[PDB]
RNA sequence: UAUAUAUAUAUAUAUAUAUAUAUAUAUAUAUAUAUAUA
RNA sequence: UAUAUAUAUAUAUAUAUAUAUAUAUAUAUAUAUAUAUA
């Protein structure tokens, strides 16, 4: 087949992050956490602190503009999220709708990897058995 | 026989009906019906206590010896795997485990037991895996279970009625009694001895009981355990026994079946256990029959026609057998005993070989042996859960022995690369085949024709379809706001709701749509792995086009596509009995799997290649539909790289490799595991309908072409084989269709090639296909296998396992259908029973049993009340199932090749004339003024006495709800139809065309006053058949089925006494049976096995007529005047209009109307209608104006001449003179002789020739009402 | 009682198939002997 | 200890010959039953 030039697709992915020193205010962290209720947690054996819904970081991103970061956070994401984790905290995720980049506003930017993990490790206490749940997809701040 | 009298009065009344004892009635028809319905179904069983069976078969214990579940599934990457026991990775069946520990009690029948509630919610909720893999355990289970048409109990009940009481005799010379008795089938006594482990108090607790939404359990007591193979094994001796006492085998063939069976059952995953040893039972007896020396007999003499792309042929006499005509090949014996050893079954192998030793010349005997052994394999639907089977499937890759090298590629041209000149081999021969049909695809105009267009488009939309949510997902993502139309209740997955979302949006918009997910689905299958379908979505469909075209071209210009045009599919009968004729030796092939051998790598990317090389023959600036042409960089010279444009159809190209090499992506979301859901890529061809018939069957012929050519001769060894192997070419030796494929070898003169020459051509075969990694799957044993189809020595070979008489596949965990659609069933089961050749005397009896259970049911609204209904059983003689004994006639002289329709009620009552009027008189008093055809002896009164109009009106209700409209939804009906027209109507002169042909005809058709309100087929009506079928997709509202029924009863109750106008007018006529016609062939020869003096009726129809369809004159009608329509619309509509017009002597403008009310322009209108004549119409196709068809059942005869030249409808010394039809006998004449041999083939015995000998009514007055009528509709 | 026809059984002959034994040939495996190499 | 070659023995498979047993077909004889005639 035809192949493309690599430097493009490191354009795509180094790119945004090259014009970081350019800019001339501060970042803001963002993430899109899903939630994962206790029961099951609990069902399956973890030690956990406290009642409210567990959530975990899928994918954090940045931005400038708060105003309009906040006026863009409103949209709900038609992608769930299948999460799973073993006992021994190797954690993964999966989106039953494909998640597509051109569907992140322009204005957002992404590290090239990162690696799904909670937010709060000390809201568990035990891990028990290994665990799988759904659940839907929200951009947050953070702090 | 004390059984007899086991049964209740009703049913015994019923079951003397059935033997012949007295005329079937409504009343005793109800009781029976209703009396089924109430009592609960563990006495069919218990009838089994009054059988005293001696037969030598004993149940082992070792059934019930469930393997315990747990091991035997487990989930990982959230997943439910099967985790096979045996180191086997095939061992993904359905295991054999106690099912007990997973059931609850239910309220209404504490006996039997369902599933806990907790276990699916904790699967539900907390993704539990010992739930999920419970709940996936349960659902498979109870789904093999329910892969029956109805509940297996009743069809024992069936048999067991049936076989009460031995029929009477009716007076018929050749009417056999039956040879075979119960007390000595193998079958019921094993059935007996298993049924004996689930008793308690003497109740026969069945071990399963089926219902719409699946099957349930009963729960065993401490002491005992039901493992779920225990139901399996039932329904598959069922079977066996209702197919034993049809066939008419011996006990000791149905002694090895269950067996057979027992054995499998014994072993954990009763599946899996069959499947291995599956092919024993042929390879046993059709594989190897006449390895001997008292070999002889006779066989037909069949003849291939010059033109053999006709695929026409003759039959010319017969062939005495001899020794030097002997198979050649190696029986099958020895790998099938070795096989059979591993399961300690070497005694069935034993038993079949020395009953088949009793059989070395070739006649009757020996075929129906044969039909009987074969019939000896589970029909059991497999089903296993989807996840394994999409998991196993699609987890081959291709093997290539000698890759393509990447510097046999030039540079790139965007995404594809052409073929380097200086490469040679078969990998040249495939490029330069698929470039040359390139070429002649590049220029022509039959596309641009805007019609054409409209065929195409229209192809894409059917009531199914799917990957709508991927569709809709991956506009959105590009911004695309699709429109909605969800008041308007059809589904979102059909593939008509995309395509009407589609219509407004330029084309070119959708291109980064194509690269999006495809859902997909598993049809089971009875004795192989299950089939799979996968939906592209239109979008896709479209693009795919010149993929399709260039196939189609290389299918219909070299080899005549293999038959693949498929017109009428009984082409290939003659050519499988000519193709097992003793002077010609044959050998079967077919592509291992196709689907998943077929790859980009090594194949799609040659196509590709040639395919945008090929193109580059034509208008670089071209759209095609609607793809505009576009600049692409041109690398093919290092040293003067450019771009340049290229036509639309390569763009098209451009992207299909883009979409190839990136390999299909599907999306698996099975029901019947639980929660397991994911998506993954393979390169597995779609193949999911005969759309990619043509693609497979050009390869499969390219490939061939070129070893016969050129790598075998330049390989073999043997200089007599290549000899015989030169002189050889594949469009007078093979033919294929997807992977099946048939080759056959030039008649080796008075002799056969040598074993040794043969075995080395097979092996140099397989080597070949190794090459590119296709394993050929090839066999020599001197039979015909094609599209599922045996033949032995110019015999054809009914595999009747292939149509269990229980089975019925099932894809879902509910059977979603309502009780009338039933009837439909049966008329369905029917008809196998018919074309295969079963004891046409018992399988009639058989199944009046089934239709009197059929015709009754009832319903309950979700909350409120409850509804039913039954059929009075002159119904289903009107759906086709001849009677078995009227009042005053004699039992069995219906044949089952009688008509359905009204033709077969007619037939019946021209039989019955005399005695009805006659017996009228005497019992009735007289009408008060004369009738047309019956004196005043007031017969109608008397039939409907015998209920005969309600059964012929009955049957002509619907049986499926209608489903209701909205306003606000009809502005979406407007939305969906607007843009279906939209879709439907991409130019404006088709548009034109429809609405001046619509206006002017209704102009005509009014002033003109032919008629008004005639609903002529026309292009603005498609999208409207379009919606219809959209929206009866969905799930009817509880409101449309209480219609069903309160409309039902009230068309039952109401009293009506006529019969349609045209069944009113067809009793004037009077038709009598002279002698017999002169023989077809020989009555020694054998043609269809079991079609021989003791299915005495079979046995007679074909003889006199013969099979081979030899229509040398007559061409059945084929060459209708549209060659090219458009979908939704009837070909068969069109030209019964056109015709009935012609007949009306309309003027030639109202032709012109109707035929450019579907788009035909105005001069090949004109030239379509001056075509239209009465002279060069058929006899079928003139007949048809006024419905008189063709019976499906009579598809495998030579009707032909028959109709031509033995049905006198005008014989000077017999006809009343007030018959004769005078000059309309141009359009009168068809219709008589349709009649006639209507008639004619109702009754048994053989064909007779008949002759109209009078019409009450002048032959004038006849004439004249028809037109009436013509002119009414 | 006799004749003729049909069915079943038994005996004898002939043909065909299968099984078992023995002989001869060929192939494969194992053991032993001899030669050669390591 | 291993590999290769040759000889001998044993086992298994295939072919041919001979013997025995069993099954099937055909012919002849005898017995028994049923039908028809005398």
């Amino acid at each position: 087949l035809a192949p493309t030039p690599a430097g493009r697709l490191y354009k795509q992915l180094f790119g945004p992050w090259l014009m970081v020193p350019r800019l001339s205010d501060p970042l803001i962290k963002l993430r899109l956490v899903a939630s994962a209720p206790a029961k099951v947690l609990r069902a399956a054996g973890w030690t956990i602190d406290g009642d409210p819904p567990l959530e975990v970081s899928c994918l954090c991103a940045y931005v400038t503009d708060r105003a309009m970061a906040a006026a863009l956070i409103e949209r709900r994401l038609d992608s769930r999220a299948l999460v799973n984790v073993g006992g021994d905290q190797l954690m993964f995720v999966e989106y039953a709708p494909p998640l597509p980049l051109v569907s992140i506003p322009r204005t957002f930017l992404l590290p090239v990897t990162y690696v799904v993990h909670w937010v709060s490790p000390q809201r568990v206490l035990l891990n028990g058995g290994n665990v799988s749940f759904t659940s839907g997809l929200e951009w947050t701040f953070d702090d | 026989e004390e059984l007899f009298n086991a049964l209740p009065q009703p049913l015994q009344q019923l079951s003397l009906a059935l033997a012949g004892e007295i005329p079937l009635t409504d009343h005793i028809f109800e009781q029976a019906a209703s009396t089924w319905h109430v009592q609960p179904r563990s006495l069919t069983y218990k009838l089994l206590d009054h059988i005293p069976f001696s037969t030598p078969v004993v149940v082992p214990p070792s059934i019930y010896h469930s393997l315990d579940w747990s091991k035997c599934f487990a989930v990982n990457q959230d997943r439910v795997e099967r985790v096979p026991t045996i180191d086997d990775p095939d061992d993904v069946y359905v295991p054999n485990s106690d099912i007990g520990p997973l059931l609850t009690s239910l309220h209404t029948i504490p006996d039997y037991g369902f599933l806990h509630p907790a276990i699916e919610n904790d699967a539900t909720t907390l993704r539990a895996e010992r739930a999920r893999c419970a709940s996936t355990f349960y659902k498979i289970a109870s789904s093999q279970a329910r892969q029956v048409k109805l509940d297996p109990i009743r069809m024992l009940g069936f048999l067991l009625l049936v076989q009460a009481r031995p029929r009477v005799p009716s007076g018929l010379v050749t009417d056999q009694p039956t040879r075979r008795d119960p007390t000595q089938s193998p079958a019921l006594h094993a059935i007996w001895q298993v049924m004996q482990y689930y008793k308690v108090a003497g109740v026969y607790y069945a071990p399963a009981l089926v219902v719409p939404s699946g099957a349930i359990w009963w729960i065993p007591p401490p002491g005992k355990r039901n493992v779920v193979s225990v139901q399996y094994l039932l329904t598959d001796l069922i079977n066996l026994a209702i197919l034993a006492h049809m066939t008419d085998m011996s006990p000791t063939l149905e002694l090895t079946g269950v067996l057979m069976y027992l054995r499998a059952a014994s072993s954990h995953s009763h599946a899996y256990t069959l499947l291995q040893m599956k092919s024993v039972f042929p390879a046993l007896s059709l594989r190897s029959m006449y390895r001997n020396k008292g070999f002889g007999g006779k066989a037909p003499a069949i003849e291939w026609t010059e033109p053999r792309s006709k695929y026409k042929f003759r039959w010319t006499g017969v062939t005495q057998l001899h020794d030097g005509l002997r198979p050649r090949s190696p029986s099958m014996d020895v790998p099938t005993l070795e096989v059979l050893t591993k399961y300690e079954l070497v005694d069935i192998g034993h038993i079949i070989i020395r009953e088949r030793n009793a059989h070395p010349r070739h006649n009757h005997d020996s075929v129906r042996f044969v039909r009987d052994v074969m019939a000896l394999t589970s029909g059991m639907y497999l089903v296993r859960q989807p996840t394994m089977s999409v998991l196993r499937e699609y987890s081959q890759v291709p093997d290539i022995k000698d890759p393509i090298p990447p510097s046999a590629w030039t540079g790139p041209i965007g995404n594809v690369r052409y073929l380097l000149p200086s490469v040679q081999g078969p990998a040249r021969h495939l490029y330069d085949t698929w470039r040359a049909a390139a070429r002649q695809i590049a220029q022509d105009p039959q596309w641009h024709d805007p019609l054409n267009q409209a065929i195409m488009r229209a192809q894409y939309v059917t009531a199914r379809g799917g990957s709508s949510a991927s569709l809709k997902f991956a506009l959105k993502v590009t911004g695309i706001v699709l429109p909605e139309y969800d008041d308007s209740k059809v589904k979102k997955s059909s593939k008509i709701y995309q395509a009407a979302q589609i219509a407004r949006i330029a084309f070119m918009l959708l291109i980064a749509a194509i690269h999006a997910e495809v859902t997909m689905g598993i049809r089971n299958q009875v004795q192989r792995r299950a089939r799979s379908i996968m939906p592209l979505n239109v979008i896709q469909q479209a693009i795919s086009a010149p993929h399709t075209l260039v196939a189609n071209y290389i299918n219909k210009h070299m080899n005549l596509s293999t038959t693949s045009g498929s017109v009428v599919t009984d082409k290939v009968i003659p050519l499988i009995l000519y193709a097992s004729t003793p002077p010609n030796t044959v050998v079967n092939v077919d592509i291992k799997a196709c689907d998943a051998s077929i790859t980009y790598n090594y194949f799609l990317s040659v196509i590709c290649g040639a395919m945008h090389e090929g193109f580059e023959v034509g208008n670089a600036d071209a759209a095609f539909m609607g793809v505009p042409s576009t600049i692409v960089s041109d690398r093919r010279s290092s040293v003067a790289p450019y771009s340049r444009p290229i036509s639309g159809l390569q763009t098209m190209v451009q992207h299909l490799a883009d979409l190839y090499a990136a390999g299909f992506r599907y999306s698996v979301s099975d029901a019947f595991s639980s929660g397991n859901k994911f998506s993954f890529p393979t390169s597995t061809f779609p193949s999911g309908s005969t759309a990619t018939s043509t693609e497979h069957t050009a390869n499969n012929s390219t490939m061939m072409e070129y070893f016969l050519n050129v790598h075998a001769p330049s390989h073999v060894k043997s200089a007599s084989l290549k000899r015989i192997l030169t002189d050889m070419t594949i469009q007078r030796n093979y033919v294929c269709q997807g992977d099946d494929g048939i080759l056959l070898l030039p008649h080796e003169a008075a002799s056969k090639i040598s074993a040794d020459d043969m075995n080395e051509l097979l092996t140099c075969l397989r080597d070949y296909g190794q090459l590119f990694g296709w394993n050929y799957d090839i066999d020599w044993s001197d039979t015909a296998e094609y599209l599922k189809l045996y033949a032995l020595m110019g015999c054809r070979i009914p595999n009747t396992s292939r149509h269990p008489p229980v089975g019925k596949e099932y894809a879902a965990p509910q059977t979603d259908e309502i009780w009338p659609s039933l009837i439909d069933i049966v008329i369905g089961h029917h008809l196998n029973g018919v074309t295969d050749v079963l004891n046409w005397r018992e399988w009639l009896r058989f199944s009046w049993a089934f239709a009197c259970y059929s015709s009754r049911g009832g319903y309950t609204n979700p909350k409120g009340q409850s509804f039913s209904a039954q059929y009075p059983w002159w119904t289903f003689v009107y759906l086709g199932i001849p009677p078995i004994l009227l009042p005053g006639q004699t039992p069995f002289i219906h044949s089952c090749y009688m008509p359905p329709g009204d033709q077969g009620m007619f037939s019946i009552l021209n039989g019955w004339r005399d005695w009805l009027i006659s017996h009228a008189s005497t019992t009735l008093p007289p009408l008060r003024h004369n009738h047309p055809v019956w004196g005043l002896s007031d017969v109608p009164s008397l039939l409907s006495q015998f209920g005969v109009y309600a059964g012929y009106h009955a049957a002509q209700h619907y049986r499926r709800p209608k489903p209701a409209p909205e306003t606000a939804s009809s502005d979406s009906i407007n939305q969906i139809t607007s843009d279906l027209t939209e879709y439907l109507f991409y130019d404006s002169a088709l548009k034109a065309r429809v609405m001046k042909g619509r206006y002017n005809w209704e102009r005509l058709s009014s002033s003109l006053s032919l008629n008004v309100g005639s609903r002529v087929p026309s292009l603005f009506d498609v999208p409207g058949k379009w919606v219809a079928a959209g929206r009866d997709a969905e799930k009817p509202p509880p409101s449309s089925v209480e219609d069903m029924f309160t409309s039902l009863n009230r068309c039952i109750r109401r009293p009506t006494h006529s019969f349609s106008r045209l069944l009113e007018l067809y009793l004037r006529v009077h038709v009598t049976l002279g002698e017999s016609i002169p023989l077809a062939i020989d009555p020694d020869v054998p043609q269809v096995a079991g079609a021989d003096p003791a299915n005495d009726d079979h046995w007679f129809k074909y003889t006199c007529l013969g099979d081979i369809p030899s229509a040398t004159r007559n061409y059945f009608g084929e060459s209708l005047f549209v060659g090219r329509v458009v979908s939704g619309l009837d070909v068969e509509a069109v030209d019964a209009t056109l015709l009935r017009l012609k007949i009306l002597g309309a003027p030639p403008e109202a032709f012109i109307a109707v035929l450019n009310g579907i788009g035909m322009s105005d001069s090949e209108a004109h030239q379509i209608a001056g075509r239209i004549s009465l002279a060069n119409a058929q006899l079928v196709q003139i007949a048809r104006v006024v419905h008189l068809s063709i019976p499906s059942s009579w598809m495998t005869l030579n009707t032909g001449p028959y109709i031509h030249h033995h049905a006198y409808d005008f014989k000077p010394g017999i006809t009343q003179p007030s018959a004769k039809s005078r000059d309309k006998s141009i359009w009168m004449s068809p219709i008589l002789k349709l009649l006639c041999t209507s008639y004619a083939m109702t009754v048994a015995g053989p064909v007779r020739t008949s002759i109209v000998t009078e019409i009450d009514g002048s032959a004038a007055a006849l004439s004249g009402n028809l037109r009436v009528w013509m002119r009414d509709v």
